[PDB]
């Protein structure tokens, strides 16, 4: 309390550099966790086509994937397209 | 392992990298993964002295894609009776050998 | 098998020769053992490489911040032995006959 | 005064304008007013060999288009 | 060969410091000029 | 062809390198109020030849006590590495579009140090040993930063390509999002290039010419140009890493003025900043780095590797 | 103004990877004939060059599998004058 | 030529190690090392792996070897040898030229070396595999899954090196 | 090859005008050790930039962090048992 | 040292054999034996005297080149099957490679000379920690590729360690020499049988170390170095030195003691596996050990020796350590013989 | 063991597509999204044969579609694809960033004229 914010008052006082390194690498740390955007950062880091999208050999029963590159069905990213 | 804490843990620290055929970073072959994929595939529950034996043919096969040692050495005989051909005059190359 | 590699192969074998011959200097030993590692590693990488064993990328870039950890130990052990004997010469190092 | 230093300066921009031009026009010389195709990737390599096999002068910067299909 | 000593302790040579007598002075202007100056030093400890 | 490109880059650059040393005469004169080289050419255009053809006719002394071997290779090995560093430099197409370019510059970096350590080897005189040990020593623990430094700030830009630096600083000079490591940055350079808080060597008075203790005209041009020589790119890598401009494929004649004149205001600052501050002392070029330069390069390369991370911000490297 | 910035990247390497998928199957189709005319352009070199050694299968088989091995650049190119050699191994890497 | 220039640098790399391998004088020692460091990685770098092949020349020859040189400078005595000097040093010096000259010579007329592993006498391009490699580099890829895949190789390799700090510390203390 | 022949006309060019010169006419120990040590476990985190694009970034941030970290964690004990503060 | 700075310098070596034992990749067991170099060094120099600065240099040299010789054995292994996972090896030469190279890291072939310097320098508590624990884990990698061992290559290696310290043992002097010997003349024993079953193996290394302890707690209690020191202890403590004679009774392998527990088992199954003359050699020189295991109990407490005056003293002042696990490691290593059955728990 | 089976070369002489890599990328999403039938048929071929040769006439059709492709362009605003692919070209990357109003051209006429 008393003790600690005089602790901190002094640290900045004579060693304002560590306070600096340790207040950026305390943060750095712990807004990666509850961030809003790192959900958003691995659906953009998987919808990247590196590998071809390899075709599936068409047995019926599966109206998800889609029959043509351009059909409706499938998943989109639309959602990338606006962020 | 000597104390295999890798199978009872069920949890993985090193065989992710120990075959090539295992998982890789975005799905790219390692070389011969067609070939050691049958060789384990026929070592499985087969024991480390039975499947040296009868999984013999796949081993040479992919060891054969490994190490490629009698391709090229067969590859030697084609280019070494080659110049051993042109040098006399017996052997004339056609224009796709150029250009 | 290609040239390259036996001219790898033979790498370690010189650098094996020199490091157990020793001439005088602890010095050249630990340089000896430096192509050791050095040798291996051109050699790991030439087999990696050329099989795209892909995670097998992680061994080059291991083995040699291990192997430069010798060279933490190695190097410190020659300074001490360089402080109290002074010259590093290994037959200085010779107290522990019996 | 202190503009005494310009021409001092000015010299030095036109020692490090001939890189900057050199290496640019070079580049559109040696590609035909075009620029140096760049290959950071395998498949930006096997683009230019397509492209350099093709053409028949063996020169990957001249293209062929429409015209030369039918 | 000689029995080893009974605590271990092998026996201290002499001295094996590098206390070079740095020459400052007639040659150096950050003497300022004719200021030569004889002193040792733990390669930088005065 | 290529080779004629070859000429048109490192010769230059070169020529450029012999002419700094006017204007470290001059500009520092005009703050030091002083005239700097004037008489000699007209405005002092012709001070650097005088000053280059003397140590080109002056008599090149070996000291019994110098190993020939070891005298000679230390002065090619340093204006070489100096030249060779410039291939993969940006200028709008780079000559050389190597794409760990980022790895290349800093590999080859590190290869420098080796020019001063021969050097000091080669000459073998007490005091001059130990001025080049305990400056190779300031050098090596000045590239930790530096390469932290780096791998911050491209982290956020991409892939090490030198390219990719004019495509990922569009539209926003990249300083503006990581000053606090542009000066962490920026010091380092000051210290790497031996210029003061760190000429240390070279220093007039400091080491008296430090790596040029008893190395005098002739084969002394290859060791007092060489430090001079990185200047110029050190400068003017930061100029390309935090002061990028814009290219236009259709005229890349617009990034030639603009980095030109961003990385020789840049040198001018360099030469402004010998001229404003006294020199460190050994202990507290360490303590500045190991104890204030060195926590504080981590927290921030903590800091710059969640960001992307933290708005979905990351590179795309292809 | 850089987060605004790389997103706009990254919706560019994805519409330029976009294009690469379209571009492969013809490119994939190309090589795949090429790969195999150039191998078969050395098997009929290959009957006229050894027909004369005492103990030659042509085109005898390298592996035990009749599965198709992916054919490395040595059988591939081999033949081929060292220019055409120096080019295709060494291209990627040299080029700059 | 040009087809055999890694085996060009294959060979400078193996004359390369005989130059240190014979214990010179530990600075020219180093220095031997220094040009066998930077053609092994010309050797790697033509086989691909940039990164790889960088680290030889950064963190290994501009890095450990460094210190190394650093270390035999202001250590060792008043006298260095050079490489002449002792008679050993220059026969150990032609003791590594015959090595490799009898292979190499054994290696390009019966291309039949047995010595240890039997090894095949072709040139260095008749070993490089096929196949394009899309939009990413293998070598850059794979050392980029440290923090993918390479789980327990940070998780040990971190503890060492930290452990590597404390060790260096507790040895030069002096007690 | 390019790359070859850049580095060799420097070096032709830098032999060429040296020829015309000259014809015509424990503390330091453990500062490069540390930096060894430090340097080693820098060369982990290069592979950085490309490793920020994996799949499954989350166990990255865990894991780079780490490295970081114990970049520190070296220097911290270093820096409480005396170790930057030099032998004077 | 700082007892918390020594304590994780202890454990990482504790650590780094646990690695190797329990890692299924062939880097992964370097690394373990990198971290068991990496920490065994700064225990080696806890005291700080040119004996154990010596005694550091001799070890890390021949620990860190036989670390390296073990990496060219994995990666000859790599070139010619592509395969990082520990089984028997798919090469000759690389199996020839690591058994030389994983015997030096061990010690027990014409690699031996290190370990007595290596000991003699250094203190005796770090003493049993490298002549202990700093052999399991060479020893975790050969009984896992025990299969493609070469049943020539092993064998040979086996004798010239027992016959070497069987031999030079007799004229040793100090203890920790003498101990460093036995411990070559014990690695024999085990790594003969290595090729045939590894059970026996592992059995002859738990009684081994059990028998180790109980000689190297024993003598820090002791406080001695020299048979002459040792010699002394009679006076002052005549129990210690009793249990001095039953431990080097048993670690001679006299029946029923529990050195007879490694040797009848181990010649019984080479019987089995045909090798006859084989075990005949190792049993009849292993008499070479117990002659300067009698050396020692003559003068420790069969007979007593002259004292000094001023050991009055130290009867005065009882002792202060408690020496943990001390006396159920003694009962382990004498009175086991009668359950032998109970090797079949570790197969 | 035996001889490896290798497709004679009369049948392999297939028309190869006579274009440059800018004309390919210009159009490559278009291409891609209108004649991509027999291109899959072609890669799943590709993928589940394993066999090159088992699927050589399949790519003789990948290229057929292609040639159909640009024949129908062709006949169609040819001049703006020569705009449209030189800018392209201009690229060192090819990158589409540059070129959006000669994009544009070639767009809108393919949306209503084919
Ligand atoms: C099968 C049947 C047989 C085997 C049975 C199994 C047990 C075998 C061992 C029996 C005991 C041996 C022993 O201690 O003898 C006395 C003998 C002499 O003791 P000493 O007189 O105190 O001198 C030792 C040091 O110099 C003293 O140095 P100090 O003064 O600094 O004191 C250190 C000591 C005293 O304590 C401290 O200093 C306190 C430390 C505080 C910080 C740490 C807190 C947490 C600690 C516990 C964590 C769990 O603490 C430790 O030694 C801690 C070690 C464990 C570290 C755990 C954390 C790792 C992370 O012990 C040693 O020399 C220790 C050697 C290392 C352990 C034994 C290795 C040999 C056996 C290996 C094979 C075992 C079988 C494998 C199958
Ligand atoms: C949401 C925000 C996220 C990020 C927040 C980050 C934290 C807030 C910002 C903090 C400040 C920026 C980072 C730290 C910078 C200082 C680092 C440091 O160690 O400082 C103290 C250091 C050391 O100061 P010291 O030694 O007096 O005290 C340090 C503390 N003790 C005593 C305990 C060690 O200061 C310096 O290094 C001074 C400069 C030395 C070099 C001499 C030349 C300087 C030239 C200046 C003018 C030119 C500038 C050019 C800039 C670049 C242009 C391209
Ligand atoms: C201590 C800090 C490091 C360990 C915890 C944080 C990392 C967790 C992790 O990635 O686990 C990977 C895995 C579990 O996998 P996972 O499910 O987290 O990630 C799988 C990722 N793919 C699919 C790409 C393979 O756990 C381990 O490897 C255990 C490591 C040792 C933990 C204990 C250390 C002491
Ligand atoms: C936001 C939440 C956090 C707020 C800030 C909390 C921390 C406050 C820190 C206060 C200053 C540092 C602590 C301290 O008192 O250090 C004293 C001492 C200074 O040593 P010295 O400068 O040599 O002076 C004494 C000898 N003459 O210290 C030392 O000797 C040791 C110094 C170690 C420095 C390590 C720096 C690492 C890099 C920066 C931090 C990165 C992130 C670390 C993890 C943070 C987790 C929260
Ligand atoms: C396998 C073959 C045999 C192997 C072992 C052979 C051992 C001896 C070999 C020779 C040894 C060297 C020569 C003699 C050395 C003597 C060592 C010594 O210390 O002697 C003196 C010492 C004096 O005795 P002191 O320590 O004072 O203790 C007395 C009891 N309080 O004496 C002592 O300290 C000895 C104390 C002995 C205490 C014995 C206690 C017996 C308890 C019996 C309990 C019975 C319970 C029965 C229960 C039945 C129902 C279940």
């Amino acid at each position: 309390a008393g003790r600690i914010a005089s602790f901190l008052k002094n640290a900045w006082a004579k060693e304002p550099v560590l306070v600096a390194s340790f207040a950026i690498g305390g943060l750095a740390i712990i807004l990666p966790s509850l961030s809003p955007y790192t959900n958003y950062a691995i659906r953009i880091n998987r919808a990247t086509p590196y590998n071809y999208p390899v075709p599936l050999r068409d047995d019926g029963n599966m109206p998800d994937v889609p029959s043509h590159p351009q059909d409706p069905q499938g998943p989109s990213l639309e959602w990338l397209k606006n962020l | 392992p000597f104390f295999d804490v890798q199978k009872r843990l069920g949890l993985d620290l090193d065989r992710w990298m120990t075959i090539q055929s295992a998982e890789q970073p975005h799905k790219i072959p390692g070389r011969c993964h067609a070939f050691e994929k049958e060789w384990i595939e026929c070592a499985h529950g087969i024991g480390g002295i039975r499947a040296e034996k009868e999984c013999k043919i796949e081993f040479d096969d992919f060891v054969e894609c490994l190490l490629r040692q009698k391709t090229m050495k067969r590859l030697s005989a084609i280019k070494r009776q080659r110049d051993k051909l042109i040098k006399e005059g017996k052997y004339t190359p056609p224009p796709h050998h150029l250009g | 098998m290609p040239l390259v590699y036996m001219n790898i192969i033979m790498a370690f074998a010189i650098a094996l020769a020199g490091l157990l011959m020793y001439r005088s200097h602890l010095m050249s030993s630990l340089l000896c053992l430096e192509g050791m590692m050095l040798s291996l590693f051109i050699m790991s990488t030439l087999i990696i490489l050329n099989t795209h064993f892909t995670l097998a990328n992680m061994m080059p870039i291991i083995l040699l911040v291990f192997a430069a950890c010798e060279a933490a130990l190695g190097l410190s052990l020659l300074v001490m032995v360089s402080n109290t004997y002074g010259t590093d010469y290994v037959q200085n190092l010779n107290l522990l006959q019996c | 005064m202190w503009f005494e230093i310009l021409p001092g300066i000015a010299v030095m921009a036109a020692c490090l304008f001939i890189p900057g031009m050199a290496t640019a026009h070079i580049h559109k010389f040696t590609n035909g007013g075009k620029e140096k195709r760049v290959a950071h990737f395998s498949y930006q390599w096997n683009l230019m060999e397509r492209d350099r096999c093709i053409s028949g002068v063996n020169r990957y910067h001249v293209t062929k288009g429409l015209e030369n299909i039918d | 060969w000689k029995p080893p000593p009974w605590n271990d302790v092998d026996p201290p040579k002499d001295t094996l410091v590098s206390n070079l007598t740095l020459n400052f002075g007639p040659q150096h202007p950050a003497a300022h000029g004719v200021l030569r100056l004889v002193m040792e030093l733990s390669g930088e400890m005065v | 062809m290529f080779m004629i490109n070859i000429l048109s880059l490192i010769i230059p650059i070169l020529l450029a390198v012999a002419f700094l040393t006017l204007v470290e005469r001059k500009v520092l004169g005009y703050m030091q109020l002083r005239k700097g080289p004037n008489v000699v050419g007209p405005y002092g255009l012709l001070q650097p030849i005088a000053d280059a053809l003397k140590l080109v006719t002056k008599e090149p002394l070996r000291p019994g006590t110098s190993s020939i071997s070891m005298f000679i290779i230390a002065p090619i090995l340093g204006l070489s590495l100096a030249l060779t560093m410039w291939v993969p430099l940006p200028m709008p197409y780079p000559l050389i579009n190597m794409n760990l370019g980022v790895l290349f510059m800093l590999a080859m970096s590190s290869l420098a140090v080796y020019s001063i350590l021969w050097s000091g080897w080669a000459s073998n005189s007490k005091y001059a040993l130990i001025g080049a040990l305990r400056a190779v020593a300031q050098t090596i623990s000045y590239e930790v930063t530096l390469a932290i430094i780096l791998l911050s700030v491209l982290l956020m830009n991409g892939s090490y390509t030198l390219s990719t630096l004019i495509t990922t600083q569009e539209h926003i000079w990249m300083i503006f999002t990581s000053w606090p490591l542009a000066m962490m940055w920026f010091i380092s350079t000051l210290a790497e290039t031996n210029r003061a808080p760190f000429d240390l060597t070279e220093g007039e008075s400091e080491l008296v010419s430090g790596f040029n203790v008893e190395y005098a005209a002739g084969p002394f041009a290859m060791f007092f140009m060489a430090e001079y020589a990185n200047i110029i790119m050190m400068n003017a890598f930061t100029a390309i890493l935090f002061l990028g401009a814009s290219h236009d494929p259709h005229t890349p004649e617009l990034y030639t003025i603009n980095f030109v004149l961003k990385t020789l205001a840049l040198t001018i600052t360099f030469l402004w900043i010998r001229a404003s501050y006294p020199r460190f002392r050994y202990d507290q070029l360490m303590h500045l780095l190991w104890k204030s330069f060195l926590p504080l390069t981590l927290a921030l390369c903590m800091w710059h590797i969640s960001l992307p991370i933290m708005t979905a911000s990351i590179p795309p490297q292809s | 103004s850089m987060m605004k910035w790389n997103r706009e990247r990254r919706r560019l390497q994805i519409e330029d990877f976009e294009a690469r998928i379209a571009l492969m199957p013809l490119f994939q189709a190309e090589k795949d004939r090429r790969v195999l005319q150039m191998l078969r352009e050395n098997l009929e070199e290959e009957a006229i060059i050894m027909k004369d050694v005492p103990d030659w299968k042509v085109g005898e088989s390298v592996f035990h599998t009749t599965r198709w091995v992916t054919p490395m650049m040595g059988e591939l190119y081999g033949l081929r004058t060292n220019e055409e050699i120096l080019s295709a191994t060494y291209g990627f890497i040299w080029y700059t | 030529m040009t087809m055999y220039i890694a085996f060009i640098l294959s060979t400078i790399f193996v004359i390369g190690f005989v130059g240190f391998s014979s214990k010179p004088s530990p600075i020219y020692g180093g220095l031997g090392l220094i040009v066998s460091g930077g053609v092994g990685c010309g050797i790697v770098l033509n086989f691909g792996g940039s990164f790889l092949g960088l680290m030889v020349f950064l963190i290994y020859l501009g890095g450990m070897l460094v210190v190394f040189g650093y270390t035999t400078a202001m250590a060792t005595e008043m006298y260095p040898e050079v490489w002449v000097s002792n008679k050993t040093v220059f026969g150990a010096f032609v003791s590594g030229l015959m090595m490799e000259f009898c292979m190499v010579y054994y290696a390009l007329k019966e291309e039949e070396v047995e010595i240890i592993f039997k090894f095949n006498g072709l040139g260095d391009w008749v070993i490089y595999d096929t196949g394009d490699s899309g939009f990413f580099s293998e070598e850059a890829m794979g050392i980029a899954a440290l923090y993918s895949y390479g789980t327990w190789l940070v998780i040990v390799t971190g503890w060492s090196l930290l452990i590597g700090v404390v060790v260096i510390m507790e040895i030069t203390r002096g007690n | 090859m390019n790359i070859m022949l850049t580095l060799l006309t420097n070096v032709t060019l830098a032999s060429l005008l040296v020829l015309i010169a000259f014809w015509l006419p424990m503390k330091f120990f453990l500062v490069a050790i540390t930096f060894l040590l430090f340097d080693l476990e820098i060369a982990l985190l290069l592979p950085l930039p490309w490793a920020s694009q994996t799949n499954n970034l989350k166990t990255m941030l865990t894991m780079a962090l780490f490295l970081l970290i114990l970049l520190a964690a070296s220097l911290a004990y270093e820096w409480t048992q005396k170790g930057l503060e030099w032998a004077e | 040292m700082n007892p918390i700075i020594y304590t994780t310098l202890i454990m990482t070596v504790m650590s780094g054999t646990m690695l190797v034992m329990i890692s299924s990749h062939w880097l992964l067991i370097w690394i373990g034996f990198e971290m068991n170099l990496l920490a065994m060094i700064p225990v080696l120099m806890k005291n700080f005297n040119p004996r154990a600065t010596e005694a550091a240099t001799k070890y890390f040299l021949t620990q860190a080149t036989a670390s390296m010789m073990l990496m060219m054995a994995i990666i000859i292994n790599l070139l010619y099957s592509g395969q990082w996972t520990i089984t028997k090896m798919f090469n000759p030469v690389a199996m020839t490679m690591m058994t030389m190279a994983l015997a030096m890291k061990l010690g027990l072939s014409p690699f031996h000379f290190w370990v007595p310097e290596v000991t003699q320098g250094i203190s005796l508590q770090a003493g049993l920690l490298l002549l202990t624990w700093q052999k399991l884990a060479p020893l975790s990698v050969l009984c896992q590729i025990s299969q493609s061992i070469n049943p020539n290559l092993m064998l040979t290696m086996a004798m010239l360690s027992i016959l070497i310290g069987g031999w030079g043992g007799l004229n040793q002097t100090q203890l920790r020499k003498i101990m460093a010997y036995s411990s070559i003349a014990h690695m024999g024993w085990m790594t003969a049988v290595l090729p045939y079953n590894t059970t026996m193996t592992i059995l002859n290394l738990l009684i081994y170390i059990t028998m180790t302890l109980a000689m190297f707690m024993l003598l820090i209690h002791s406080s001695a170095t020299t048979t002459l020191s040792l010699s002394h202890t009679w006076n002052k403590m005549p129990v210690i030195t009793s249990l001095m004679m039953v431990t080097l009774l048993s670690m001679g392998g006299l029946p029923p003691l529990s050195g007879f527990m490694p040797k009848w088992m181990i010649i019984q199954e080479m019987t089995k596996n045909e090798s006859i003359i084989m075990p005949t050699l190792m049993a009849m020189t292993a008499l070479l050990n117990l002659y300067f295991y009698m050396r020692l109990a003559y003068s420790s407490s069969l007979t007593m020796f002259p004292s000094t005056n001023n050991m009055k003293m130290k009867w005065q002042f009882e002792h202060t350590k408690q020496m943990k696990l001390l006396p159920t490691m003694i009962v382990l290593s004498t009175l086991v013989l009668p359950m032998t059955p109970a090797l079949s728990s570790l197969n | 063991p035996g001889i490896v089976e290798l497709p004679t070369l009369e049948d392999l002489k297939v028309q190869e597509v006579k274009v440059s890599s800018s004309v390919l990328k210009a159009a490559a999403h278009h291409y891609g999204a209108q004649c991509d039938k027999p291109n899959k048929e072609f890669m799943l071929c590709r993928w589940e044969e394993k066999d090159p040769r088992r699927c050589l006439e399949e790519g003789k059709l990948v290229n057929q579609c292609a040639l159909d492709f640009f024949r129908q362009i062709k006949r169609h605003c040819a001049e703006p694809f020569t705009e449209y692919w030189t800018c392209i070209d201009y690229s060192g990357l090819q990158l589409f960033r540059h070129c959006r109003k000669q994009q544009a051209k070639f767009d809108e006429c393919v949306l209503d004229k084919l």
